[PDB]
């Protein structure tokens, strides 16, 4: 019912290799080619991916900057106010990047921000003018 | 088995239900209530045991019937029938047995045997046992046809059959407790050795012989899963599907490694395209440093706008020194992964050089079993008769098989040197013309009412004819001839003064450089008691090793032999027989085979007796004359010399039935 294991035939293979008189070694040799041009395929990105990993000698260790660690206040200064309606305008409404710029305001009181004082600072405008970015 | 059961096996048959033959024989048994089917059975295994048991004595009816106990001994006539059909059909008083009725004084009928082969010798011991008059023509010297022997000195080696394949069912078994011979069992350790002389290593044996074993089922499943039988209007061999099976091993090497590395191109992109993102990316981790920097270098206290812009980049530059972090983990999970894959490639090839020409070995040794080459061989039947296989070792006759036929022929008429030409088979009887093989003018005419031929199939293949039909064969008759196959198969013994060899191995291997050259001297044998080694030629060099001479040979024999026991310790032979099998014209061969094209039906066309035509016309459809025996006529044990010996056997029982009638039918 099955060939014995470790042995491959199939209908399909079969006629292949029996179809002409040479259809063995040209099936074989047509995979003998199939596997130099994809081995000279690896050689080939080996070394495209030897260059870029040359071009990233050192990572990027020196342009790293130091850990901001900073306790979480809840009050706003007038000071962190205006860094927030600048972030507002670069950032729309990513609130982990806005309170990451403000870096003593955590994600909930950027969003409390957006509606206490959305009249007063006239967040509506800000964000439609973000979006024509 | 036991018992009245192993009787029934020792003698190849069920025990629980009837053959075709007892069907044809006892049709009123078998037609008949269950249970009297049973009552025969058992009187039939009863008998074959109180043979089987004592071979050495004819087993008579009367004797026959007092060891029966009752309820089977109350019906003599059945018990009666039972015996005479076991006597008739050689399963009961055939070989050498001792006779407690000395034979009629006065014959009936007249039979000619052609050949006193094996086959032929069983025939004429039966017939003669069974009240007729039975000459054997002869064309050798000897008697024995392809059981040859080599006797020179206390030097004795066999020039054909060798090997008893069996005791488990086999007749030679009974034949064996009749004449004393000594049967030596093969121990099946064969150690192979390549042409550079040494051995070859056990863990490598092992595995070329299981892929030789696994091919071999593969085209089996090829035969019987696929129908893969016909390939371009022609049936396909054996050795056509080897090479298919083989060919798509190795394609699906090919396949397997395509495959693997196409993984490891598709993760070097992989790479490739993340690598291109780390470079896009640290470029921009350099201008965002640098903006940065700039914006922090604007010294407080600061507008809000100037404030925002440092804390911005800030933000911006470490995001980005997260996604290139991210990026360098994902790196990471992609440089061992290249690591792993490239570290467990798949196999580098199907078989090496060396490996196929192991490989070629086992084909050596299977050409050597079927004589012939496997691109002759029938895919769908070359092995049609492993079902009937024997139990048990094989083994060989230390004092040489032809003690077998010498003993058979012992009180028979047998024209030695006698070479039949003509063959004439008509209404009223036949008459059988042969000529003197020493002096060829000397003619005999020998008349007769049948005549049994046990022409080897290679003679009766011959073009032109060694002997003619007078009439003609019929066409169903000469196109089996055509369509069998004589295969051929050459023995070279080799004489010494001392053993240089292993004595605790009987067989050892050569392994030759080439595959043209796989059966060129690739097995040796020590079978005897004094020194000689024999060695095979099979497959396609069986036919090209016959025209080269003797010397030629032995030289190649010793040459084989220094490589393997060291160029000092091989004495020059003594004594050198190299056998020629199909050169000689008494045979033409060495035993039949499933060609291609044919099928196990042809050897029982080969058995079929003719009937000739009538000599006046309108008169009654007459008795058939010619009768076929030998080995290449019995469908279930061809190629043997236990299945020439039943071939005779049952052309006795055949003819028998014909010209002294069969009264246990009734
Ligand atoms: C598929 N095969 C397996 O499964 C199998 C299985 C196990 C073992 C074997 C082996 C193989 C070998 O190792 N050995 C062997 C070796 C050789 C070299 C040879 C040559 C044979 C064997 N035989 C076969 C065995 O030999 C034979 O098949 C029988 O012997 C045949 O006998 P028969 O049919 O009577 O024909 P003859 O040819 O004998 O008789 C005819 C008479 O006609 C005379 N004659 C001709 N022309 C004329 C004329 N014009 N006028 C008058 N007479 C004429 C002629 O002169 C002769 O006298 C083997 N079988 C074994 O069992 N054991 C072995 O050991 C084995 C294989």
């Amino acid at each position: 019912r099955k060939p014995p294991k470790g042995m491959f035939l199939s209908q399909e293979d079969v006629e292949a290799v029996s179809a002409n008189a040479t259809a063995a070694t040209t099936v074989l040799r047509q995979l003998d080619m199939e596997l130099v041009s994809v081995k000279r395929q690896i050689q080939n990105i080996k070394q495209t991916n030897s260059a870029l990993k040359e071009k990233l000698d050192g990572g990027i260790e020196p342009y790293r900057l130091p850990e901001v660690i900073q306790k979480c206040n809840a009050r706003w200064t007038t000071e962190e106010q205006l860094l927030a309606v600048q972030a507002i305008r670069k950032y729309g409404r990513d609130f982990q990047a806005i309170s990451d710029v403000i870096g003593n305001k955590s994600v909930v009181q950027v969003k409390n921000f957006f509606v206490n004082y959305r009249r007063r600072f006239n967040i509506d405008e800000v964000l439609q003018e973000w979006e024509a970015e | 088995p036991s018992g009245v059961e192993g009787a029934a096996f020792q003698s190849r048959l069920p025990h629980d239900r009837m053959t075709s033959q007892e069907a044809a024989c006892f049709p009123d048994i078998i037609s008949g209530p269950q249970q009297t089917q049973k009552v025969f059975l058992f009187i039939r295994n009863r008998t074959l045991q109180l043979w089987l048991d004592n071979p050495k004595i004819q087993l008579t009816f009367e004797a026959t019937l007092q060891q029966l106990e009752a309820p089977y001994n109350s019906d003599t006539v059945l018990v009666h029938r039972v015996h005479s059909y076991l006597e008739r059909h050689g399963l009961i008083n055939f070989g050498i047995y001792k006779r407690i009725k000395p034979l009629p004084t006065k014959k009936t009928g007249k039979v000619i045997i052609i050949g006193s082969g094996v086959s032929g010798l069983a025939a004429a011991r039966q017939l003669q046992s069974f009240g007729m008059d039975v000459t054997l023509l002869e064309a050798r010297d000897r008697v024995g046809g392809r059981v040859a022997t080599f006797r020179k000195g206390n030097y004795v080696a066999d020039l054909g059959a060798m090997v008893v394949t069996g005791l488990g069912g086999n007749p030679m078994a009974v034949v064996s407790k009749q004449v004393n011979m000594e049967l030596a069992k093969i121990k099946q350790k064969c150690p192979l050795y390549e042409a550079n002389g040494q051995a070859v290593p056990k863990e490598k044996d092992e595995m070329v012989e299981q892929e030789f074993n696994r091919l071999l089922e593969a085209t089996s499943y090829l035969s019987h899963q696929l129908d893969f039988n016909v390939l371009n209007n022609k049936p396909v061999s054996l050795g056509q599907a080897l090479e298919v099976v083989i060919q798509l091993q190795e394609k699906h090497v090919k396949d397997e490694q395509i495959e693997h590395w196409k993984k490891i191109v598709k993760t070097q992109e992989e790479l490739k395209e993340l690598l291109n993102k780390m470079v896009n990316l640290k470029e921009k981790i350099k201008e965002l440093h640098q903006q940065y920097k700039e914006a922090s270098e604007v010294k407080p206290p600061r507008d809000i706008t100037a404030e925002f812009l440092v804390k911005s980049k800030h933000r911006d530059l470490t995001a980005l020194c997260k996604e290139y972090d991210e990026l360098a983990e994902t790196q990471g999970k992609l440089e061992e992964k290249l690591q792993e894959l490239e570290a467990n490639p798949p196999s580098d090839v199907y078989l090496s050089s060396r490996d196929r020409q192991i490989l070629d070995w086992h084909f050596a040794n299977l050409e050597f079993a079927n004589a012939t080459p496997l691109s002759t061989l029938s895919l769908k039947h070359w092995d049609q008769d492993d079902d009937f296989e024997f139990t048990g070792s094989h083994l060989t006759v230390r004092n040489g098989y032809s003690c077998v036929p010498v003993a058979l022929a012992e009180g028979l008429d047998i024209k030695l040197n006698t070479a039949v030409r003509q063959v004439r088979y008509t209404a009223s009887g036949c008459e059988v013309i042969a000529v003197n093989t020493r002096s060829t003018s000397q003619t005999f005419i020998y008349k007769c009412d049948a005549v049994l031929c046990t022409l080897p199939l290679g003679v009766l293949k011959q073009q032109p004819p060694a002997v003619q039909f007078v009439p003609p064969l019929p066409e169903w008759k000469t196109s089996a001839v055509q369509r069998m196959g004589f295969g051929n198969l050459n023995k070279v013994v080799l004489c010494f003064d001392r053993v240089f060899w292993d004595p605790s191995v009987n067989l050892f291997g050569h392994v030759g450089s080439t595959t043209a050259s796989r059966g060129e001297l690739f097995l040796f044998w020590n079978l005897y008691k004094a020194p000689i080694l024999l060695a095979l030629v099979a497959g396609e060099a069986a036919g090209i090793m016959e025209n080269i001479s003797d010397d030629v040979i032995v030289g190649r024999c010793l040459a084989i032999l220094k490589g393997i026991f060291g160029s000092s310790a091989v004495p020059q032979p003594k004594e050198t027989v190299v056998s020629r099998w199909r050169a000689d014209p008494w045979a033409r061969g060495s035993y039949s085979y499933v060609a291609a094209g044919s099928s196990g039906n042809d050897y029982d066309l080969m058995a079929q007796p003719i009937t000739p035509g009538p000599s006046i016309p309108g008169a009654p459809q007459p008795i058939p004359r010619l009768f076929f025996a030998g080995e290449h006529t019995i469908r279930n044990y061809p190629a043997t010399v236990h299945g020439a010996l039943l071939s005779g056997l049952r052309e006795a029982g055949r003819i028998a039935d014909q010209f002294l009638g069969a009264m246990y039918t009734l």
